[PDB]
């Protein structure tokens, strides 16, 4: 359709697939999100990355 | 790396299930081919050997002189979905005013379809079953009357907190799925997926759910299949004060996208208890009608 | 607001209506389906498996029920005596109720097809004999003697290494489908009768039992189909199941 | 050329000169669990020949009044040989089975046994006779072990179901005038790729006389029925200390 | 449509033809099944198959 | 008027129904989204971050709660003595409730995956020692001694510059998913047990403390997933929040 | 609220307002209110002829 | 001490088999977790009362009044989203009236 | 929810209305039609006799 | 039951009057010397 781009997730790094019947996109359904993840952001935020096989401290 | 012969030629690990049979399309009943008399030695279709464990392969054409018949009789109505995708009663819930059971305005129903015989008997024809389901909730007063009352139905999966009062905080339903509907509205209806942790629900589990000594006290757990315990279904009138009318909720289930494995003998003794094949030992009746003599009708 | 007009049927709940209804668990993916042997696709698959026919449906005391599973034969007097009889009607009260075929049959209003009954002789290896088994199409009353029985569709069984023999009950009907036959006008849909006679005699030498049993297994042929899905006549429940 | 047969597996060989073919349950051979059906991550142990062999566990006497017996699998073997041991040290187990029930007589004896395999064979009680009492079968009745257990009401298989329709399960008949044994091969049957060989019995074996044993006075009256079986494609996982129950 | 594959019969050896209006396929209608059958699985699960014309035991 | 017919479900309010509903503010454009660090996309991202496991969940007086965060080790008598134990069940009451993993776990009915527990030794640099840590799969009861414990999945930890060691609790289950385990029949879904034993002894020279603590951190492996979104067992509210 | 159920020949006929037959596990039934518009359904050609 | 979680995998701590894992991760996405309606406000319009006996009420939009919902959102510090509001009205007994 | 507006006629039952209504027996296939002599197609055929 | 755990053959009487039991070479050493009571029982073959 040809609607307004007022959804809370406009300009998001994930592609949503939704349904709507109004000129405003925030009225659209929740849809399907994209399935990416980035654990390292939280689980491994170290500057100098170390290997599994190695001894963390050397 | 492998080197000794027995290891190389070993079949240990073969994950392909060699199958002796395969399905064929059969949209209609089979046709009858013309046949004529046969006066031969060696050829004997009529004689069989049941001990083998297979059914007779003798066809009509080989036992009598047949005409040709083009059979276009459909076989569509006997498919699992045709047979099972018909809603039937599986649960009944009472919400009386002044009562012994639920005088507190709410009720918790442990999801178990074995409470009603018609439905139960059909499913128990198979050992394993996998399917999605459509639930329909029909509510009214005990006289079949419609009143302007608002209800809340909430699916409580195992582990989620069970409401203990018409005012439980659990009714906030922040994560569980709930349906708010009026008796005046048409019956509520929803789709449910296949939720077991197993690849299929099983009407029969010949075992125990836990390890240990299986003493008398813990014999009530023989045949208890957690994989079939999907959770609770809770209903309540939506208010702080008690409802002015007594209610009844009938739960209907219609299976869809059905798959079944391992057919078994069909129940022939009255059912007595949910999930438990106990039968009245003193009233063991023959499967069907009986007669006075084998040489008479 | 897009103009619509509601028609009759609105709000009804038809138990067999195949519709769409809201999913309670969005984005829920079911446990995967591993391989499981024995998957059935159509009930007809099961209607072709022979199950035991309780031809001898007379004993009713708990301790004798196993006896309905087999009927006897023994040395006779050579008069082409009658051994047993029963109606071929598969969805009718009687022997067929013991078979899975008869049971599944109860969930359908109409059926069409040929049937087969295979008889297995369980006497000693030294016992011989020839029996005449006959299917008597509608209209013919219970054969008074073996000569009458013989005019119908029949098979003459000779005991030997092949323990069993198959009697085909061919689809011989005026209508394309038969509804379940029962006394009264619905006797119109009756299939007919099966009678078993001594063609010669049950002969045995010295030292072998004078009485042996036959077991009957029944199923449907491949032209067999069922129509009009209905609820079965039995409801295995007295009061509430607790 | 179908009446005669030889089964060799492991260090055991079985013969018969009066067979009636072989049944392969649900038309399918025992196979190992695939990497896509599998869920547990530990590399399994597949002892092969030390456990996939023929164990001869029991002998019952057929009498003119016998009712019939049943055994539960793999319950019957959990305390036998190397197989029993693996079933004990491991949480997870899966396997198939080749069952060979033996019973010979003479050309003057008569009778027919029904030998069948019933997956998930859940046992029921008579509910106090009246049906008002919700009783349950004791461990010794649900997992009778190797001695098996005698049916109380064969007609309803002690479970409210018609034995007349039992033929819908993989089976064979031992009709004395014809054969002297039944051989049924069974693949793994479950809704999980693996399970406890202790808590769960995948299926029960039933041996029931449908046409009673009979013979004239003077012929050998002791007619034994012997049970022999061999696990096939045995896999085990989830190792720890041994446990018997 | 472009929906989730959460139906109980996903990856089935038979082709279904259904209707749906939601992102989850289990919400779909029962539809039409495929008409295949395999009686032999139950009626004739013998290792060495014998003919009609032959004598089962030889 | 275009002909329609209303079906069951009509008028219901399903809390999880993903639908369209009228926008109250036409042509309203939201404030733009600037960059913000730390965006999370999936809860699983968080289930892989180790949080502290309260193995020592015994002290309950306010002033000693910090003690549940660590357990001790000290010089022993060389009998391969037991140091501590706990159930591996992540969504069960016990130590795991202190971890974010256990917490998030409460919002789902089923889970599947391997887990890991990393133990950090906080003794002095002069303290040495070797411990035997073992995961005992379902069915095996609490090891009576170190010899029994050793037959299960285990790791032998040697104290050194690498303060920590990781015990992987591999997914070893009969079912593809486990529901939350709890006493009763749901004990079927139990994961098993973890036991910690002295492999040798906690040795220290003159001048160093004879008691030191271990801190345990737990999280999930990358094969870990959760299913069937449900409400958690806890509701942190007594009366109305004002 | 009413329940209409099609009982084909051979199916059990309800003998009371509380018959077990009303479970309608296989027969087709229609649940509708008097307040609702009239119930309406399609039926095929069901004769054996 | 480094501040990162253990990188040790199953394969390196025990001898593993091969397992093809097709378990979906779809249900743990923010929308799956949050896009489920829950109670956030309750408003009373009594007749003879101490609070709103004047026939109207003003509710300052704050979802922190109810614990179930509150606890979920507070798992994060910042959140951006659109919302669907549903208003369920009835008498205190759960009755429907022509109002 | 897709925006609609109900018009007059809603809920009426017109006896001559040619509409669609739910099938009670899913996947039911009728008995086949054999040949029968004397089929009439239009009443006018009879008005000429 | 004990006997059955070893190498065995189950013989069924029929037209084939005979049956053969193979006593496979199962030894630690490549050759066996004649076994007799005492230390040479080391070279024993086993039992039937
Ligand atoms: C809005 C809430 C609707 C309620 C949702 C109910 C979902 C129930 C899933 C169907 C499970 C099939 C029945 C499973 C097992 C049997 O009833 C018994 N437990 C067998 O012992
Ligand atoms: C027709 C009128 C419908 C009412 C519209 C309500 C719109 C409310 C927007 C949602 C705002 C999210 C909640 C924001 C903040 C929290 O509740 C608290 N203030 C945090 O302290």
């Amino acid at each position: 359709s040809h609607e307004n781009s007022n959804s809370a997730t406009e300009g998001s790094t994930i592609n949503y697939t939704t349904i709507n019947y109004y000129k405003d996109s925030y009225a659209a359904t929740a849809g399907k999100q994209s399935l990416k993840q980035d654990p390292d952001k939280f689980a491994n935020p170290v500057k100098d990355i170390f290997t599994e096989m190695a001894a963390p401290l050397k | 790396g492998d080197r000794v012969a027995d290891v190389i030629e070993s079949s240990i690990g073969d994950s392909v299930s060699r199958a002796l049979t395969h399905a064929l399309p059969a949209p209609t009943g089979q046709n009858t081919q013309v046949s004529s008399h046969r006066l031969d030695t060696g050829k004997v279709p009529a004689l069989q050997a049941a001990e083998i464990g297979a059914s007779s392969n003798a066809s009509d054409e080989s036992m009598i002189e047949t005409r040709c018949v083009l059979n276009s009789h459909s076989t569509a109505e006997t498919t699992l979905d045709s047979f099972f995708s018909r809603a039937g009663l599986v649960g009944e819930i009472d919400l009386p005013l002044k009562g012994t059971t639920n005088p507190n305005g709410y009720a918790n129903w442990d999801i178990d379809i074995t409470g009603y015989a018609q439905m139960r008997r059909k499913v128990e024809l198979f050992t394993y079953m996998r399917f999605d389901a459509e639930f329909t909730f029909v509510a009214c007063t005990p006289t079949g009357e419609v009143v302007p009352q608002l209800l809340q139905y909430m699916f409580v999966p195992p582990g989620a907190p069970k409401p203990d009062s018409r005012e439980s905080l659990a009714w906030q339903t922040a994560t569980n799925p709930s349906v708010f509907v009026k008796l005046s509205d048409p019956p509520a209806q929803v789709s449910v997926p296949f939720m077991s942790p197993a690849s299929a629900y099983q009407w029969f589990y010949d075992g125990y759910p836990t390890f240990g000594e299986h003493k008398q006290e813990k014999d009530l757990e023989y045949g208890a299949m957690p994989n079939n315990m999907m959770g609770t279904f809770s209903v309540r009138t939506v208010g702080t004060s008690k409802s002015k009318y007594p209610l009844v909720v009938r739960i209907y289930m219609r299976m869809k996208h059905v798959r079944a494995w391992i057919p078994r003998p069909m129940r022939n003794q009255n059912y007595l208890f949910k999930a438990n094949p106990n039968y009245a030992g003193n009233s063991i009746k023959p499967t069907g009608a009986s007669r006075t003599a084998i040489t008479t009708l | 607001g897009f103009p619509t007009e509601l028609k009759p049927g609105t709000n009804q709940f038809l138990t067999t209506d195949d519709g769409v209804s809201a999913p309670i668990l969005p984005n829920f993916h079911p446990t995967p389906c591993i391989h499981i042997p024995g998957e059935v696709r159509n009930l007809l698959e099961l209607c072709q498996v022979e199950t035991i026919l309780e031809v001898n449906n007379v004993p009713t005391n708990a301790t004798s029920l196993m006896e309905r599973l087999r009927f006897p034969v023994s040395a006779q007097a050579g008069k082409g005596e009658l051994c047993a009889v029963f109606r071929a009607d598969p969805g009718r009260n009687g022997p067929w109720q013991s078979t899975l075929l008869g049971q599944l049959c109860g969930y359908y209003t109409q059926w069409s097809g040929s049937l087969e009954v295979t008889f297995m002789f369980t006497g000693s290896f030294m016992a011989t004999g020839k029996m005449l088994i006959a299917y008597t199409p509608p209209g013919g009353p219970l054969p008074k003697d073996r000569a009458t029985a013989m005019l119908g569709t029949h098979v003459i069984w000779d005991f030997g290494l092949q323990s069993s023999v198959t009697l085909v009950i061919p689809w011989i009907s005026n209508t394309h489908y038969r509804a379940h036959a029962r006394d009264g006008v619905f006797d119109y849909y009756t299939t007919g009768l099966v009678s078993i006679w001594y063609q010669t005699n049950y002969v045995v030498p010295i030292g072998a039992p004078n009485t042996a049993y036959i077991i009957a297994l029944a199923a449907a042929q491949k032209n067999f189909t069922m129509k009009l899905c209905k609820d079965a006549s039995d409801i295995l429940q007295t009061g509430t199941i607790q | 050329s179908d009446r005669v047969a030889q089964l060799t597996i492991g260090n055991s060989t079985i013969t018969t000169q009066e067979a009636a073919n072989i049944i392969v349950g649900y038309g399918e051979w025992p196979s190992y669990c695939s990497d896509s059906d599998a869920t547990a991550v530990d590399k399994p142990t597949r002892p092969d020949v030390s456990v996939n062999r023929f164990y001869t566990l029991d002998t019952k006497l057929w009498e003119k009044s016998s009712k019939g017996w049943y055994w539960k699998f793999p319950d019957v073997l959990t305390e036998t040989g190397v197989f029993g041991q693996n079933a004990q040290f491991h949480y997870l187990y899966r396997s198939g089975f080749c069952i060979h029930v033996q019973c010979n007589a003479s050309k003057f004896h008569q009778g027919a046994l029904l030998v069948a395999v019933l997956p998930e064979y859940v046992i029921g009680t008579v509910a106090g006779g009246t049906g008002t009492e919700d009783t349950h079968p004791p461990y010794k009745q649900t997992q009778p072990g190797a001695d098996g257990f005698e049916l109380q009401h064969p007609y309803v298989l002690d479970a409210g179901i018609p034995i007349s329709q039992l033929t819908v399960c993989p089976h064979q008949w031992i009709n004395l005038r014809t054969n002297n044994c039944a051989t049924i091969i069974v693949p793994y049957i479950n809704a999980l790729p693996f399970d406890s060989a202790l808590n769960h019995c995948n299926f029960g074996l039933l041996v029931v006389p449908i046409s009673p044993l009979d013979y004239d006075q003077g012929a050998t009256p002791v007619i034994p029925i012997t049970i022999t079986l061999a696990p096939m494609c045995s896999e085990f996982a989830g190792l720890r200390q041994a446990v018997t129950q």
